[PDB]
RNA sequence: GGAAGACCGAAACAGUUCUGACGUGCAAAUCGAUUGUCAGAAUUGAGUAUAGGGGCGAAAGACCAAUCGAACCAUCUAGUA
RNA sequence: AUGAGAGCCUUGGAGGACUGAAGUGGAGAAGGGUUUCGUGUGAACAGUGGUUGAUCACGAGUUAGUCGGUCCUAAGUUCAAGGCGAAAGCGAAAAUUUUCAAGUAAAACAUAAUUUUGAACGAAAGGGAAUACGGUUCCAAUUCCGUAACCUGUUGAGUAUCCGUUUGUUAUUAAAUAUGGGCCUCGUGCUCAUCCUGGCAACAGGAACGACCAUAAAGAAGCCGUCGAGAGAUAUCGGAAGAGUUUUCUUUUCUGUUUUAUAGCCGUACUACCAUGGAAGUCUUUCGCAGAGAGAUAUGGUAGAUGGGCUAGAAGAGCAUGACAUAUACUGUUGUGUCGAUAUUUUCUCCUCGGACCUUGAAAAUUUAUGGUGGGGACACGCAAACUUCUCAACAGGCCGUACCAAUAUCCGCAGCUGGUCUCCAAGGUGAAGAGUCUCUAGUCGAUAGAAUAAUGUAGGUAAGGGAAGUCGGCAAAUUAGAUCCGUAACUUCGGGAUAAGGAUUGGCUCUGAAGAUUGAGAUAGUCGCGAUUAUCAAUUAACAAUCAAUUCAGAACUGGCACGGACUUGGGGAAUCCGACU
RNA sequence: UUGAUCAAAGUAUCACGAGU
């Protein structure tokens, strides 16, 4: 082996400092940096991960494309398309129950 | 439970010889796989027999 | 087998804290650490999430309840008292 | 160090020219009784502290 | 680099641009590289028939200052 | 953290303005999500909805009770207590209840107070057991340490 | 199956015995073997917070800069004997 | 070899050793403050010496849009005087201080529902825009040079975007992201219209009204365990190329074979959704019990890819090796760089599901989506547009830190003090093991040196016979110890006691047996000309027949002071009393 | 019943006209 010497002078072992071991062109074995891991929206209340959109940062999503930070239905990146078809027939229903009850 | 698999899904056993013969494999009963081959070359021939 | 024969869950804080006072806490080691049937999923797997606070994993509602129990029997004659005393009420 | 102020490299630059021998010369000027530098740190023998 | 392309004339393409200062060339002894020095990326074709090589050499803007590595 | 009792977060709407104003409330017992709580005098009587003492009638029980009429909420509050209603008066408006130590108070009759036995109980009949469950019992409260004894 | 202020033990943290070394030391408390704990009421950094008849204390009158049955500093002060 | 003088460290060659990856190794935090690095050198200092030096003298040396600060807020400092105090000032989670607001291109006749707190600090380990490789110095390097990228900001230029019809074109068509429609003499006439489209669905594509109010989300996370994926390493067996060794024998024993960011594309495992469908004779599936009429198994698909494979980077990049060749300089050049496979949280990272809890595990900056009324864009014979959330191009990026030590000699302990002082990387062997002994890479032999081996010592051994008689007291020492199998008492809170006790076994050599993985094997009839060419299933079928891999477990012969845990590592045990329950 | 709401619709009278 050869054994690292790290790059930045933050030694400890937070999570500001992930790190993976590559081995360069030279044969020489470094420390590359990673960074926090992206991840995908939430549900409005599922709570679970948004189906459609690709993991990210947020200092990522100012340099990406709109298609790739939602989907395409109204309440896109926003509710999951079970809550929506949930917000929908409660909302039709009701609107249909106060016509009913208020003749 | 995977030459199990390969016993349902050739056809060689039925799949109420699975959730019969899963749970005698999710509880001790069977030390090598040379003994649940010969409950499959036993436990198969009496139903071939009843039929 | 019948790994235990008196002590059951409480063989983890084994032979410690005393006879009468293991065997209080087994009554409320199995009654939490206990899927109970949901009431609005019909499902039992209603466990409890911290103290008084139980989760249903499957159709997700999360209900307050007694802190080992899902019920509490006090809670359980009010819940049917007011209905009682509701019902004298509006009539 | 590596990780210091502004202010204190500028207090320790001016502690590393003060810390010098006696010019040569000023020795010989009529009536200089300057025998040593007087007040010379050292950095392990005297620390700063100030 | 980070890009390649893939059709021709795309390449020629780049070959006549406002930027797009130099056109680096690399035999190999199975294909050859062309490369072209962009201003935010820069453009790899690689042939590999040695006798469209020649063809797509010119196929030149002029002005284009060459690299030649033979 | 620190509690005994399970706090639940409603959110109505503001009247005067668009926002939707959420509220950490006491949570009665047998309260899931999703359930509508009825905050007001025109309300009735089903657990744990909020309403004047003067509407509901005599022998309920209530919790997370107000004082004062209108300072949001001071008496039985923690996890498995609750306050019934014993008595009523129409002279000048008192009414008796009686809470969590048996004191019997005379509270005025139109101060809110929410139906029902506050969740989360009871949870002191379990033994803390170990002195590594005391602990954690107060490293979230205060510093009522491992209390020496005085007479040491 | 893998619970537990459960077990033996490494790093660490502690300091039982030798009443071993040493005892004008290597050291104004260390050296050596022997021991105690080791997944927790765990061990640690950094930022903070509490100030002297005060603080902090799982309590020894312990600790609060080699200082503690009352810190340290200057003064009253060349106190009085 | 120096030099007047050498046991040092003075150096260089042989050299025998130590540390031994939890180092006497390589780097950082705090601290230090020039100790750093060259050239010199007498005294002093270096408790011996000294030609040497962390000393002395003189010259030098720290390069950033990407690494940090700076930016955000935590605990807290609490900080407009409304207040209080003779003042100074204040154990101030203020709780009252007209607007005590943070505010908006907002209309009239104090912009409108609105915000109670002002204001600021506080983290070179938390939050956070982005860079990595090959080279280079006596001294600096993610900072310079080389080459390939990126982020933030401002600016510029292309980019849904021209219709029926008919200008091209007889029409079909073609510019045109789409037209139609009645009428009419067809229409040339009239009229009508673009804030894009696909997929049943999950969702998909190059873009495709943020200027607000509102809601949701990300930021935003502990702890312990965890199937699986890959990285890195280490490791056998193969190619190659060059070293090692030749008492004798060894197709040997060894080194080396590499591919950074950034991208493009394929991409499949895994989890969850979508469609068809309807499940008891209940089936699915995990190491683990998780699911299912609230839609299972199935068949097809969508999402995510953190995972790799390709190919750009990649100049045989460069690199590394190994041939040459050139008095030689800045050298020209040949040739290589290739297969398979096994292994562990000896280590990171990704993913999955769990677990404990009277514990339930940060906030704000910043970001993003969607919803909303009103307002803008909005002609079709087009000219275009597009804070365009697409592509491309210009330009710019200030301030401050950056050397070196990090300690048996740069720090603190008055000192070159065996003490102390936070982290990161981590080899082979045997072994359960980051243990203990030995070694490889790097690193040292510096602890004042020679002679001699008296007494007493400090430290370590052994000792006939007896075995505690010694002693306040078995203090000190001695014994036992790993592993497999047997076996286990009083008492008990039923959990333990317990490794109770008490026994047996173990090396070497040559064998045998058991445990798995991918392929199935594939009868049968004929063609072409044994070659070539064309497929169903009863059974098969346990290391079926091949091929491949793992190291554990059970035996058996033979065998030697019968010394076998051969070093190391490593409980003496039992019967009681008294105290504290236990950690 | 785990939807939704903000920012006037209508109305009347005047401005009841300006450009035309």
């Amino acid at each position: 082996v050869q054994r690292l010497t790290l790059r930045r002078r933050l030694s400890y072992n937070t999570r500001s400092n992930k790190r993976r071991i590559v081995r360069t062109p030279g044969g020489r074995l470094v420390y590359q940096y990673v960074k926090k891991n992206p991840t995908v929206p939430r549900c409005g209340q599922c709570k679970e991960k948004l189906k459609g959109i690709t993991p990210s940062r947020p200092s990522e999503r100012p340099r990406m494309s709109k298609r790739l930070k939602t989907v395409s239905r109204t309440y896109g990146g926003v509710l999951c398309h079970s809550c929506l078809r949930e917000r929908i027939v409660r909302a039709f229903l009701i609107e249909e129950q106060k016509i009913v009850k208020a003749l | 439970r995977r030459l199990l698999k390969k016993y349902r899904d050739s056809k060689k056993i039925d799949r109420h010889l699975y959730h019969d013969l899963y749970m005698k494999c999710k509880g001790n009963v069977f030390k090598n796989k040379r003994v649940l081959m010969e409950y499959i070359h036993k436990k198969k021939a009496e139903k071939q027999r009843s039929k | 087998a019948k790994r235990t024969k008196k002590v059951g869950i409480v063989g983890k804080y084994g032979t410690r804290y005393g006879a009468s006072l293991r065997k209080m806490v087994k009554k409320m080691e199995i009654t939490q650490h206990s899927k109970y049937t949901c009431s609005f999923c019909g499902k039992d797997s209603m466990k409890r999430a911290v103290v008084g606070i139980w989760s249903c994993k499957r159709c997700k509602r999360t209900v307050a309840g007694g802190a080992w129990v899902y019920s509490t029997t006090a809670a359980a004659s009010v819940r049917s008292a007011v209905r009682r005393l509701r019902e004298t009420k509006e009539q | 160090a590596a990780h210091k102020s502004f202010r204190i490299k500028q207090k320790l630059a001016k502690k590393l020219k003060q810390n010098r021998s006696v010019p040569q010369w000023v020795r010989l000027r009529t009536g200089n009784t300057i025998r040593y530098n007087a007040k010379r740190r050292h950095w392990r023998r005297t620390k700063l502290k100030l | 680099m980070p890009r390649e392309i893939k059709e021709v004339k795309d390449f020629l393409n780049k070959a006549r641009r406002s930027d797009a200062r130099a056109v680096k060339i690399k035999k190999n002894p199975t294909n050859t590289k062309f490369k072209i020095r962009c201003s935010r990326f820069l453009y790899t074709l690689v042939v590999q028939d040695k006798e469209k090589a020649d063809k797509i050499k010119q196929s030149l803007p002029p002005g284009l200052q060459v690299k030649e590595v033979k | 953290p620190g509690r005994g009792a399970p706090l639940a977060v409603v959110h109505f709407r503001d009247p005067y303005r668009y926002k939707i104003r959420k509220e950490l409330f006491i949570a009665p017992e047998g309260m899931h999500t999703g359930q509508f709580v009825y905050c007001g005098r025109k309300a009735t009587l089903q657990i744990g909805n909020v309403m004047p003492l003067s509407q509901m009638p005599e022998g309920t029980i209530i919790c997370n009770l107000e004082e004062k009429t209108g300072d949001r909420g001071r008496l039985a509050r923690t996890s498995g207590n609750y306050a019934t209603v014993i008595a009523h008066n129409q002279d000048t408006k008192k009414t008796r209840v009686k809470l969590p130590s048996g004191a019997k108070k005379v509270v005025p009759s139109a101060n809110r107070a929410m139906v029902g036995i506050v969740a989360g109980g009871g949870r002191i009949d379990k033994p803390i057991l170990k002195a590594g469950r005391a602990y954690h019992k107060y490293k979230v409260k205060r510093n009522s340490w491992p209390k020496v004894r005085g007479v040491a």
